[PDB]
RNA sequence: UUGAAGAAUGAGCCUGCGAGUUAGUGAUGCGUGGCGAGGUUAACCCGUGGUGGGGGAGUCGUAGCGAAAGCGAGUCCGAUA
RNA sequence: UUCUCCCCGAAAUGCAUUUAGGUGCAGCGUUGCGUGGUUCUUGUUGGAGGUAGAGCACUGGAUGGUCUAGGGGGCUUAUCGGCUUACCGAAAUCAGCCAAACUCCGAAUGCUGGCAAGUGUAGCGUGGCAGUGAGACGGCGGGUGAUAAGCUUCGUCGUCGAGAGGGAAACAGCCCAGAUCAUCAGCUAAGGCCCCUAAGUGGUGACUCAGUGGGAAAGGAUGUGGAGUUGCGUAGACAACCA
RNA sequence: GGGCUUAAGUUAUCCGCCGAAGCUGUGGCAACCUGUGUGGUUGGGUAGGGGAGCGUCGUGUCAGUGGUGAAGCUGCCGGGU
RNA sequence: GUCGCCUCCUAAAGGGUAACGGAGGCGCCCAAAGGUUCCCUCAGCCUGGUUGGUAAUCAGGUGGUGAGUGUAAGUGCACAAGGGGGCUUGACUGUGAGACUGACAGGUCGAGCAGGGACGAAAGUCGGGACUAGUGAUCUGACGGUGGCUUGUGGAUGCGCCGUCACUCAACGGAUAAAAGGUACCCCGGGAUAACAGGCUGAUCUUGCCCGAGCGCUCAUAGCGACGGCAUGGUUUGGCACCUCGAUGUCGGCUCGUCGCAUCCUGGGGCUGGAGUCGGUCCCAAGGGUUGGGCUGUUCGCCCAUUAAAGCGGCACGCGAGCU
RNA sequence: UUUCCGGUGGCCAUAGUGGAAGGGAAACACCCGGUCCCAUUCCGAACCCGGUCGUUAAGCCUUCCAACGCUGAUGGUACUGCACGAGGGAUCGUGUGGGAGAGUAAGACGCUGCCGGAAU
């Protein structure tokens, strides 16, 4: 789903280190 | 014996309970903390240990 | 729908090796509990029932080789 | 409650009211006071004048071990082990 | 389930349960008394191992080759015996392989002793009082599941829970960092410096022209820069143009 | 998000700065340890444990006070962690 | 289906470690299959040999563990713990330094000593079995022994102690000695937990795509697309149990729309074509339009008569404080 | 003292396996008997007893042979503690420590203690 891809996708982000809660 | 000089730059939160001792161990309190210690090799494997969380000098 | 024919498994015995290399250890004290000789009594080591080495004398624990077998021997203390 | 600003619950508003109490010479700690190898009374009696005095029956401490007879700084299992 | 502040500060685990949203015991909190480096970290020194990896000694799985017992098909024709065996083929052997329940091997770590140094005031004994025994996500190593789930169930560390502040647009669990109060001082962390928005429309050298940056696969493509190897080539190459 | 290729994109590298309740400076408070002239360490916090207090009502005692105005209510000006 | 116990794997080289994870076993057996002492070495293979064959018994050669082990599995065991003979009862009584392992109940090992034995020339070994399952707390009752106690005394009787017995208490830490069902007539915390919707996931479904065996007289690619491969969508069936159980009303029609384009018609274009007429297919394109009836509660579907056409989907499978 | 040999340990293949050559003074051994102790789940084969004639054929001993097996670095690689990083995702990479297995060069036809023997 977008949603799910977008929510997996944001831990790419510069300052989360390749993390994020629920992924 | 050349008086190792080791200062911590970061802080000891989310760190292994294994670094966590070794920094009170080595007496460092805070970031920016400083001691002196001797060129003896437990002090030297004390500082590999939290290589990434001090600075060391001579 | 389905079921498992498993399931079933035994109570965790607690086997190993009790005293390493060069521990002190008074007589009597065991030093390994094992199934089978995977190590056989040495010098001042003596072998139960249940094949559990312990130690007929008071000294240090060494692990060892005895002919051509592996074997635990109790150095009795300087 | 893993997680609630939550679209989970309760509350319209104010004022008043509304939930760890009390009784045991209960059990067990602690603080403190008294006395101390002793401590302490209960009922009850006297004080119609009370909160004071008497009352040591009891009760805890003073020796333990054993199912017990028993023995006792030992005792019990045991063969005076 | 009603006033305040000071100090410390959990658990959502194990075992058992007519038990599973309850409870007892242990774990973890606090506190009195006692014992004092016994704890912990690092170094050094010594132990037991069978995981990762790897391997084919074993047990299974397996590809091809050689070779072959022995089975199938034929005839001459068979009681043989022969031609065949151009078909099948255990085993053995050669070469390449596979494995949570394979191992001739075998780490890193971890665990556990001795010694040394460092160290908060850690550890331990024994009493008083608990709460908790519904956990969550992330990293790493696994099982269940489909190479699924913000899934489920373990190992381990972290945060959240019970954590404000900075970053992540917003955004319990990610990153930085643990808030004694005050300050219209300074330096930094992560992350940032065109404007929103504090600080560089920074310097120098490359690349991109797709708004790629600012989501995605098998596959496909004279996109573009750079580095090779190699064939042919002023015996005259590749195109274009006359037989 | 505006907008950005005339990078405000990617990348290598260099020089600066911004940036938190982190660190430092300064002032106040507090817990604990220590030889007791110093100083050191510490003070996020739910369930929960420990410690010390504020306010209300009654009451023993002492000192009182009140129609030259108590309680209560309600302003203002102050005080304490 | 499972519940206690044992072995292996999962288990991440100590120990421990969960799932309705993956494999199996146990509720015994043995008077020798226990103790001791001495002796022995297997399976397989090759050769020869009456019956006799792959394989009985025999001989020689080879062969170190691939046989064997009462019984699962692992760890062991060839020095044998495997095979055989002799003699035996230690498958003892009184004990247990010192440890292992559990929250505990508990589970396990054990040197040394005494008594009285077995075996061995002795050294020595023997408190069952190569090891680890073959088991059940307490209560209550029972039998044997003992004689501690006996309510005035002596008896008796009763009890205590020691040994032992009686539970598929198998839901195996064992609620009672004693127990099955119905509730749509039902009544009185949880979104800790199901049905509906939302969310995640995408197996399935769906829509594409890559490869091109083949089919298409001929001719992979007019048009098709085998075997395989890669994804989209989130509307199908599911998986999950995150939201709501101090209420998020659940099918179809009616009414009112709005949005997507994966276009039914109308508009445009390629390739084929295709004589033309028509068609079919890959692109563009969502402006507008997209009928009325029979059957069934239906969605779906079939049918009748039309039409330029009778599209597919989203909006809590749009829309019950709008209706049905 | 040395050499050689017989016993009895230790390391437990660098020692084994296989091939070749040679040796016995004491010793070991095969060998010769079974009368005697004793013995065969039959057998004086073995065990045991009595001899040491015969014999180095074998055991045993010495020398030689890397042939099978065994031993085996250095360097690299896998993996990995800690710290990070990159992909849509299976998964991958780097820093800092540790670091195999296999394979390669190579080693190796054993080492060592005590007692006894015959000679020196
Ligand atoms: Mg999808
Ligand atoms: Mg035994
Ligand atoms: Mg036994
Ligand atoms: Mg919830
Ligand atoms: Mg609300
Ligand atoms: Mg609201
Ligand atoms: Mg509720
Ligand atoms: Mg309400
Ligand atoms: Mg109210
Ligand atoms: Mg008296
Ligand atoms: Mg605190
Ligand atoms: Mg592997
Ligand atoms: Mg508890
Ligand atoms: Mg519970
Ligand atoms: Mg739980
Ligand atoms: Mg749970
Ligand atoms: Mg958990
Ligand atoms: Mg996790
Ligand atoms: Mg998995
Ligand atoms: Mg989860
Ligand atoms: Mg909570
Ligand atoms: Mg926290
Ligand atoms: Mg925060
Ligand atoms: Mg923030
Ligand atoms: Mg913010
Ligand atoms: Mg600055
Ligand atoms: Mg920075
Ligand atoms: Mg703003
Ligand atoms: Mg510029
Ligand atoms: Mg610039
Ligand atoms: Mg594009
Ligand atoms: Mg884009
Ligand atoms: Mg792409
Ligand atoms: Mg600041
Ligand atoms: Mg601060
Ligand atoms: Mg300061
Ligand atoms: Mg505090
Ligand atoms: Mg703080
Ligand atoms: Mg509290
Ligand atoms: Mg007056
Ligand atoms: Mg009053
Ligand atoms: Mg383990
Ligand atoms: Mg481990
Ligand atoms: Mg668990
Ligand atoms: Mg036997
Ligand atoms: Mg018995
Ligand atoms: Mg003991
Ligand atoms: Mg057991
Ligand atoms: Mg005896
Ligand atoms: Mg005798
Ligand atoms: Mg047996
Ligand atoms: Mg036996
Ligand atoms: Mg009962
Ligand atoms: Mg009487
Ligand atoms: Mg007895
Ligand atoms: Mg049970
Ligand atoms: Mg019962
Ligand atoms: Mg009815
Ligand atoms: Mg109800
Ligand atoms: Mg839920
Ligand atoms: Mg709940
Ligand atoms: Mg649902
Ligand atoms: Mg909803
Ligand atoms: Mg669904
Ligand atoms: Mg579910
Ligand atoms: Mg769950
Ligand atoms: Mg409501
Ligand atoms: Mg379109
Ligand atoms: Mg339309
Ligand atoms: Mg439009
Ligand atoms: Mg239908
Ligand atoms: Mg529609
Ligand atoms: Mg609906
Ligand atoms: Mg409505
Ligand atoms: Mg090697
Ligand atoms: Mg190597």
């Amino acid at each position: 789903g977008k949603t799910g891809r977008k929510r997996r996708a944001r831990r790419k982000k510069g300052a989360n280190h390749g993390k994020r809660p629920n992924a | 014996m050349s008086k190792l000089k080791i200062t911590q730059i970061k802080s000891g939160i989310a760190t292994k309970p294994n670094h966590r001792e070794t920094l009170r161990s080595l007496g460092l309190k805070r970031i920016g903390d400083t001691v002196i210690k001797e060129d003896r090799p437990e002090f030297r494997g004390m500082v590999r240990t939290v290589r990434h969380l001090v600075t060391m000098e001579e | 729908a389905s079921s498992s024919r498993n399931g079933r498994d035994s109570n965790a015995q607690r086997l190993g090796v009790k005293r390493f290399g060069g521990q002190l250890v008074n007589a009597g004290e065991i030093i390994v509990r094992q199934r089978g000789t995977h190590f056989h009594p040495g010098d001042g080591v003596g072998r139960g029932g249940d094949d559990t080495l312990f130690a007929l004398r008071d000294g240090n624990v060494e692990f060892g080789t005895r002919r051509g077998r592996r074997v635990v021997n109790v150095t009795p203390v300087e």
